[PDB]
């Protein structure tokens, strides 16, 4: 999606809704913004919604929209700081309306809803305004039904949508509806009955760590605290192939971390668990604005596949000399055509992966 | 936004805010008092007069005694007035404080209205008021209105929609805190969270951008060290920690700075401080260049050289 | 708890204070056996100097090989270092004063030669850098002169070779049980004991050999058993302040217990508070 | 000894210079590549905001 | 034979070393320029599309 | 109580239960479920062909979007069924899907009541409904009234 | 169960010369073999004090357990 790790952690497919917890004033709207890179690039069917919106954020946002190459690849209607608590509740209802003209079109429908709390306490100042006893937080517990009815829709492409669009003039065909959740709270509080039951409905749950981008590491998110059920099934044969070691350093690096707990406790082996754990930790990054190549999929599979575990081990040479391997692509990136074309594990490539690593010697 | 309850220097920090405010002032603007200590308005107003300042600036004055109808009342006056200025003066600018008065007033009103108070008592929908006004304000084609304001942080209650909801509308967040007060820093406030949205590493360069990232770390660094240092004492540490805490006391102290307005609160004025120097010494302690200057010299520091002039003397 | 935290936590602080209390005790028996043992090594070195003079009045009329110790190129140095932990900070006391003395030799600018014993200052002067021709480490509690042999004739070359004129000799000790003497010496001085070398050996001791041999090897004996005593006292200091620090760390956690007493007690009151709050609220 | 170390030396340093040259070839090679890129990009931009 | 061989290998080695050292340094320069150039082209497109 | 994560061959072993409860056991082997993934339920029809033995148990499904009463409904009619099988002497043994759906289900229930519900608003008598529940399932006189006990994990509470 | 953390109002009040008198020294001694075990791990070398106590109290401690369906004469 714009992080190599974006896919890497949890690939997916149409029909899916995964929660990603989010961080205030951390970018987790601007990170949440940083998402769309591949999407505008995707030029594929998606939607997004916002309520109570901020005209500045609106404006500059649009600036990005043009900045976003597509800007037309998907549409959104807009609802501002005066959008009715009613209307707040309304937009989630709204999307399906012509969203069919993808899902029913058998096209992937896809959506994004955010600030759902606005719909909730919308139903609160509603409910207290209704002088009606609501659930806790003065809003009725409909969120179950409200997000039963609401949360139901996501339909992965399937042809018992046999009437979808033309009914079925086939259109006998596969209604695809991929759901885009937005999960954030101050502290990210799950005790919300909303975050409780809602949390349950999630076909994925991603915790975002304020820590990385907090101490500044541009990608901030909380891995493995981030847990999505779809996963690298959608990681293609190589992506399927090479995707393994993640939780490892999540263990290992962090496992390596544990050694510090006793001052001066480390072992050369463990030292290698901070070489892979901590040094391979030094490997990964995703920017404030990060696209992801997925021909970068190869770029990933290098470190193990190439000697890039060792090769250019210096973060100086990792960032630097690796970028100089992006040069070696400048030098030699003929076949990547056939690669991103391919997107799958074939050792035949893997030869070109080793000799690639030779070009990496050439690429330093 | 300016957080902090009163007593925080929410105003007293706001004093130097008036100093450098004036330093940069140079505009067509007006301001007025609300829920304010009376003679504060008296003689302060007499500083405007002393400054002869009321020229561009009419002032309504609210007092701590005021009516709630008065408190929230002065609002729509802000409305119609801004309608006058920002349009009229395409320059419109103001600063304000202590709105937790007003917001709170709405809260009490709700049940007082017989309206369902909001959850835990506020005006049931009062955020409607919030983004209603935050809505209702713009630096306009009609005219650009620069402004800033405070509200009593609800005894610094964050989840207080005063602070909680507040985080929404504001471009850059601020806190007048017991922290640097607990630190005794001349600021006596909490920045560390505050976000300058305008800081782009493009814009900042990595002069400001990079230096900043190093802040995020070193923050986490000595910050982290607090834990086990607390545990065993700091003995167990690799010395490099002591390098961090070194630049912590030192450089952190260096942030504490002479500021001219100090003269009032801190009988001595401090010093205006230019940013290029901030990159400069930013390198220096970044280099730990001097490394000799006490954190003390760094504490309430003048500029790098001024704190290095210290470093000679101090 | 506290809320879920301050008590689970504070209890961890119980595990703490408890743990380090068992530390105070462990490192206590450690201290007692530590000095108690640490006192042993004097006897035959004492003899050695004693007689050494005793003859050495009349006997001193012959020759002193090591009266220079090593000849002047280096003023040598010596390192002992930690095989364990919790004792104390003579890494700072001794290693500090040590680095200091090093500066004094740079002031001299003459050469200097150090040898690591023990693991730590093997890793200090490793870290801190320096010249250790031999590095010994971490014999544990057992001072052994024969263990010292490899080191003994390790140094005995250059000194004997006259390389390192004087030397530096640093040994911790427990100055009291309380007072712990980190010591550092100018080694490879002529140790120069003329004391009983005042009174001509009044018992005219038929000498099977000539003296100077026993000067070399026997001297090694005197200063060596001296070393066993000195490092032993280093252990006295060691397990002493070990027990000490052990106790203080056993202490620290109480204040925390107080704070968590404010999260479980204060946030206890708070829990009560919300209990009232929604008790009323749902209770309407 | 002489024969070996000699051959190794000459081949070694010869290889050295060759390598350096290669690095240069890649250097202004991919670097020049970068410059041209700069130009084309420029064109695309002028087009874009013109379209605006 | 011996000392000779030692110096010969050691040398041709080191020569290679600095050789590549420079080579990479220069390559880094061609990069540095073509970067700066790239920046320039950027500035150009900027102005053009703009006044356009 | 059934605690286990994944890769059960629960459908496989279910075929062993076909090979047992249908085969190596005679007693009428019934089962039911609710709240699944749509074409993955259809894929449990695929599996229903995998065992192929689906004939032992009527296909009755919830599809969790089913409202709270809808979600919580099917059971007692299930007792109108074991009112055959166990009652039919062909011992009722029916596989039991979802507790979290049921636990939370009774939660949404007593919530809808607005009543003083169970703690955290759950169904106050949901447990008493368990007394009625095991009260239903017994190796019976009639036929053993048996049930496969596996829980939609009430958050794996 | 919790050993004397269970605290009955009555207790050996009903206990007899053998029971009250002869059977007395239990719970505190229990706390011993407990407490005697206590330090052993971190600070070690419990003498035949705790050995001959904690273990003696661990041995007798072993003699304590009375299985379900066990009455006592
Ligand atoms: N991947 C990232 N790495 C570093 N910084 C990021 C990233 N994504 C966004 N940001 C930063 O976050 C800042 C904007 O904060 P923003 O308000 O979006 O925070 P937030 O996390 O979105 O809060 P919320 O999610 O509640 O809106 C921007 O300056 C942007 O640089
Ligand atoms: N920059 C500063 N220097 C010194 N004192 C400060 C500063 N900022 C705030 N204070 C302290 O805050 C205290 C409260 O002053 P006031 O402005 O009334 O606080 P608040 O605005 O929070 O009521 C003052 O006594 C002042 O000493």
């Amino acid at each position: 999606t714009g992080y190599k790790a974006v896919d890497s952690m949890i690939p997916i497919g149409r029909g899916q809704r995964e929660l990603i917890i989010g961080d205030r004033q951390t970018g987790k709207t601007a990170l949440a913004i940083d998402a769309i890179i591949n999407q505008r690039d995707s030029g594929i069917k998606a939607i997004y919604v916002a309520i109570g919106q901020k005209a500045s954020t609106i404006s500059n946002v649009v600036r990005k929209l043009e900045e976003h190459g597509a800007l037309a690849n998907t549409i959104v209607v807009v609802a501002t700081a005066s959008e009715s608590a009613a209307l707040q509740y309304l937009a989630p209802y709204a999307g399906a309306a012509m969203g069919e003209y993808f899902r029913d079109r058998g096209e992937d429908a896809l959506i994004i809803y955010d600030d759902l709390s606005k719909q909730a306490v919308a139903y609160r100042q509603i409910s207290l305004l209704l002088r009606r006893p609501p659930g806790r937080e003065a809003f009725p517990g409909d969120v179950f039904y409200l997000h039963s009815r609401l949360l139901e829709r996501a339909a992965r492409v399937n042809a018992e949508y046999v009437e979808a669009f033309t009914k079925g003039e086939v259109k006998g065909k596969t209604g695809s509806l991929t759901a885009l959740p937005i999960i954030e709270t101050q502290a990210g509080d799950v005790s919300a009955f909303v975050p409780t039951n809602v949390i349950s409905i999630t076909d994925g749950q991603i915790f975002l760590e304020t820590n990385l981008f907090n101490a500044g590491i541009r990608p901030a998110v909380n891995p493995g605290i981030s847990v999505s059920r779809v996963g690298g099934a959608a990681q293609t044969k190589i992506m399927k192939k090479l995707s393994g070691g993640i939780r490892t350093a999540l263990a290992q690096y962090r496992e390596l971390a544990a050694f510090s707990q006793f001052a001066s406790d480390l072992d050369d082996a463990t030292r290698n668990q901070l070489d892979h754990g901590q040094k391979v930790t030094e490997l990964l990054k995703q920017k404030q604005y990060a696209p992801m190549s997925v021909a970068q999929q190869s770029l990933v599979l290098f470190a193990a596949e190439r000697g890039y575990l060792a090769d250019v081990e210096l973060s100086k040479i990792g960032s630097f000399e690796a970028a100089l391997l992006a040069y070696v692509d400048r030098d030699h990136a003929p076949l990547m055509q056939e690669i991103n074309q391919t997107g799958g594990y074939n050792d035949e490539i893997e030869g070109k992966l080793k000799g690639i690593l030779d070009s990496f010697k050439a690429t330093q | 936004g300016l957080f902090g309850g009163a007593g925080v220097g929410k105003t007293v920090n706001m004093m130097e805010l008036i100093r450098n405010i004036a330093i940069e002032h140079s505009g067509y603007s007006v301001f007025a008092g609300v829920g304010e200590r009376t003679r504060e308005g008296n003689d302060f107003y007499h500083e405007m007069t002393d400054s002869n300042v009321i020229d561009k600036v009419s002032l309504v004055y609210g007092q701590m005694n005021e009516p709630p109808g008065n408190r929230l009342r002065v609002a729509l006056t802000g409305l119609t007035m801004a309608e006058k200025f920002r349009d009229e003066g395409r320059d419109v600018l103001l600063f304000v404080d202590n709105i937790y008065r007003y917001t709170l007033a709405g809260t009490e009103v709700s049940a007082l209205l017989g309206r369902m108070p909001s959850a835990v008592g506020y005006q049931p929908t009062l955020a409607e008021e919030m983004g209603v006004l935050q809505e209702r304000i713009t630096s306009t084609k009609t005219g650009s209105i620069t402004s800033v304001q405070a509200v009593y942080v609800p005894a610094d209650d964050l989840t207080d929609p005063s602070p909680a909801t507040t985080f929404a509308h504001l471009d850059a967040t601020v806190v007048l805190s017991r922290q640097i007060a607990s630190l005794g820093i001349y600021p006596a406030v909490d920045p560390l969270d505050s976000t300058s949205r305008q800081l782009d590493p493009l814009v900042v360069g990595q002069e400001h951008y990079d230096t900043a990232r190093g802040v995020q770390s070193i923050l986490q660094r000595y910050q982290e060290l607090k834990d086990i240092i607390a545990i065993l004492g700091m003995d167990e540490l690799s010395e490099e920690d002591k390098l961090v805490v070194a630049r912590a006391r030192k450089i952190q102290r260096f942030l504490s700075q002479p500021f001219f307005v100090a003269e009032v609160f801190t009988g001595s004025p401090g010093k205006y401080v230019s940013l290029k120097d901030t990159i400069r010494g930013f390198k220096g302690i970044m280099e730990g260049e001097y490394d000799h200057l006490p954190e003390q010299a760094f504490y309430m520091v003048g500029s790098i050289e001024e704190a290095v002039e210290k470093a000679k003397k101090l | 708890a506290g809320a879920k935290d301050i008590r689970s936590k504070i209890a961890s602080v119980q595990n703490t204070q408890k743990i380090t209390k068992a530390m105070e005790m462990v490192a206590a028996s450690k201290m007692r056996k530590s000095q108690d043992r640490m006192a042993a090594s004097r006897p035959y070195a004492e003899t050695m100097r004693k007689v050494i003079g005793h003859l050495a009045h009349g006997n001193l009329e012959y020759k002193h090989p090591y009266l220079e110790d090593r000849d002047v190129k280096r003023v040598g140095y010596l390192v002992v270092s930690t095989d364990r932990g919790l004792a104390g900070g003579l890494n700072i006391n001794l290693f500090k004063k040590l680095l200091a003395e090093m500066k004094t030799w740079t002031d001299k600018g003459v050469q200097a030669d150090l040898a690591m014993i023990g693991s730590k200052g093997v890793s200090f002067f490793n870290s801190v850098g320096g010249n250790v021709v031999a590095q010994v480490t971490g014999m544990g509690d057992n001072p052994s002169l024969s263990e010292l042999i490899g080191p003994v004739k390790v140094m005995l070359q250059a000194y004997d070779e006259g390389r390192l004129d004087k030397l530096y000799i640093v040994s911790n000790k427990f100055i009291n049980t309380m007072s712990q003497v980190p010591t550092i010496s100018q080694l490879l001085p002529l140790p120069a004991s003329d004391d009983d070398d005042l009174k001509h050996k009044s018992w005219d001791y038929l000498y099977e050999p000539d003296p100077k041999a026993l000067l070399d090897t026997l001297l090694r004996r005197y200063v060596e058993s001296q070393v066993y005593q000195g490092v032993v006292e280093n252990l006295a200091s060691e397990q002493a302040a070990r027990m000490v620090a052990m106790k203080a760390a056993t202490d620290n956690g109480g204040s925390l217990i107080k704070e968590l007493q404010l999260v479980y007690n204060k946030a206890r009151q708070a829990s009560i508070t919300q209990e009232l709050t929604e008790i009323v609220s749902g209770a309407a | 000894l002489d024969l070996a170390k000699a051959s190794a030396t000459d081949q070694l340093k010869k290889a050295k210079a060759e390598a350096q040259v290669i690095i240069e070839q890649a250097n202004k090679r991919r670097s020049q590549i970068l410059d041209e890129a700069k130009a084309e990009a420029e064109q695309e931009r002028t087009k874009i905001v013109a379209q605006a």
